[PDB]
Formats: structure tokens, C-alpha cells, sequence
């Protein structure tokens, strides 16, 4: 009954990736608009997020590091902004829409001379750099890619950890399946499809937390920590 | 982005 794959969902991959460029291609590069009108949760979000990432930086023998982060579908720097900058001493930025990128350099004021990268890319075109980041950041944007395309970029950002280093993922559950929106053009995949891909990057769970405090009609939202 | 549910 239940779809466990994009390959079950998905007519044409090209289409898929090239209807969501045009889509973002038309958000207001606003905090709004990399919320979907959903603004008003970033402050409830970001305290989240927070608490949830300083798990991994206490001393000790598998402390994370706080040289280097790679925000990944970033937007305009939402992220970069209010959690990773002030903990980074360095954050790099990836993302599709350029003019969300651009819009960063305003958005994110004297704090970001600190972004070092900006690099505008699909993820499924993106291969950071070996050994360079603490904390690799995805946020609202898996849904995006394909299962092969989601599972490799995983591959790739495992090989761009620092010692210590941690994948976050932080998106929109489905309760059940691999269901499209075909206005956005993404996926939302249940927690049993998203675990699989883990497993499949050879990444196994730190930690896995849903976000509290959401509206009560939009979809569950989940962290996991991954190495 | 967050969204309501489908
Ligand atoms: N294939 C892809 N590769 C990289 N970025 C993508 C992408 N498809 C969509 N995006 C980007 O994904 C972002 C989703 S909006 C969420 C922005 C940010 N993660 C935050 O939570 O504030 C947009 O900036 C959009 O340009």
C-alpha cells in the first residue's frame, strides 16, 4: 500500500529537480519564505536545534569540533545565522538559488565575514571537501533529492567530517510512505524510509528527537545526528 | 519548508 521509495513517486527525475529550481527560484528571499509562512516557528526551531547540537560539544573523547560547518541547503543563511555562525568559527554555505545567496551577504550582516564558502550548487551535484567540517547541517532540504542522489550526497558529506565530526538532518516525517508534493516538487519520506537511507550512506544514529511546540497541522519534524 | 500536512 504505502510507497517506500521516490523511484514509486517520481514520473521524471529531471523534472523533479528542474520544477523545484523554477519554484524557488520565486520565494521571497525572506525568513518567510525558506519557512513556507512559517516564519514565526524559526525562534522555537533555532533554541531546538540549539540544545540538540550542544549534546555533541562537551569534553571529551568524541567532542565535536567548532572550527568549520557546512550549512547545506542553507537559503539565505537562517541557519548560518543564529545557530552555526555563533558556535563556528567558519561556515561554508550551499545552496541551489543564487539569489538566495546573494541575499545572505545583506541577511547575515558583520558576522557573516565569517562565511567562508558560498557555493551554489544542487546537493546532487556537490562534493565537499575531505576532512573539513565539524558539523555538516541539513536542514528542510532532503526532500529534495532522490533516494540514490540523498544516500550519496550522504556518502560524501561522511567523507568531508572532521574527527569527531557529525551529519545533522533536520526535516519534515511523513507518519507513513514516500508522499510528493508536486507544487514544491519534494518528497516527505516516514521515519523508516529515512533511517534505511542512513544505513545505506553507512551512517549510523547518535541521537533522533522531534521538534516540540509545532503547529499541530503541519508535518512532525525530526533530528537525527549521524557519524 | 514546514508545511501543512497533505
Ligand atoms: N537540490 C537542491 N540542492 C541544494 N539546495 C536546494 C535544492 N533544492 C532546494 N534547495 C534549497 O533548499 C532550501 C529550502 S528552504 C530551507 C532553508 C534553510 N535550510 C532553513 O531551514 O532556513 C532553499 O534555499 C532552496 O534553494
Amino acid at each position: 500500500v504505502p510507497r517506500g521509495s521516490t523511484s514509486e513517486v517520481i514520473e521524471d527525475e529531471k523534472q523533479f529537480y528542474s520544477k523545484a529550481k523554477t519554484y524557488w527560484k520565486q520565494i521571497p528571499p525572506t525568513v518567510d519564505g525558506m519557512l513556507g509562512g512559517y516564519g514565526h516557528i524559526s525562534s522555537i526551531d533555532i533554541n531546538s536545534s540549539r540544545k540538540f547540537l550542544q549534546r555533541f560539544l562537551r569534553e571529551g573523547p568524541n567532542k565535536t569540533g567548532t572550527s568549520c560547518a557546512l550549512d547545506c541547503g542553507a537559503g539565505i543563511g537562517r541557519i548560518t545565522k543564529r545557530l552555526l555562525l555563533p558556535l563556528f568559527r567558519e561556515v561554508d554555505m550551499v545552496d541551489i538559488t543564487e539569489d538566495f545567496l546573494v541575499q545572505a551577504k545583506t541577511y547575515l550582516g558583520e558576522e557573516g565575514k565569517r562565511v567562508r564558502n558560498y557555493f551554489c550548487c544542487g546537493l546532487q551535484d556537490f562534493t565537499p571537501e575531505p576532512d573539513s567540517y565539524d558539523v555538516i547541517w541539513i536542514q528542510w532540504v532532503i526532500g529534495h533529492l532522490t533516494d540514490q542522489h540523498l544516500a550519496e550526497f550522504l556518502r560524501r558529506c561522511k567523507g568531508s567530517l572532521r574527527p569527531n565530526g557529525i551529519i545533522v538532518i533536520k526535516d519534515n516525517m511523513a507518519q507513513e510512505g514516500v508522499i510528493l508534493d508536486d507544487v514544491d516538487s519534494s518528497v516527505c519520506r516516514d521515519l523508516d524510509v529515512v533511517r534505511r537511507i542512513i544505513c545505506s550512506a553507512g551512517l549510523s544514529l547518535l541521537a533522533e528527537e522531534r521538534q516540540e511546540n509545532l503547529p499541530d497541522e503541519i508535518y512532525h519534524v525530526y533530528s537525527f545526528a549521524l557519524r | 519548508s514546514p508545511k501543512r500536512i497533505a
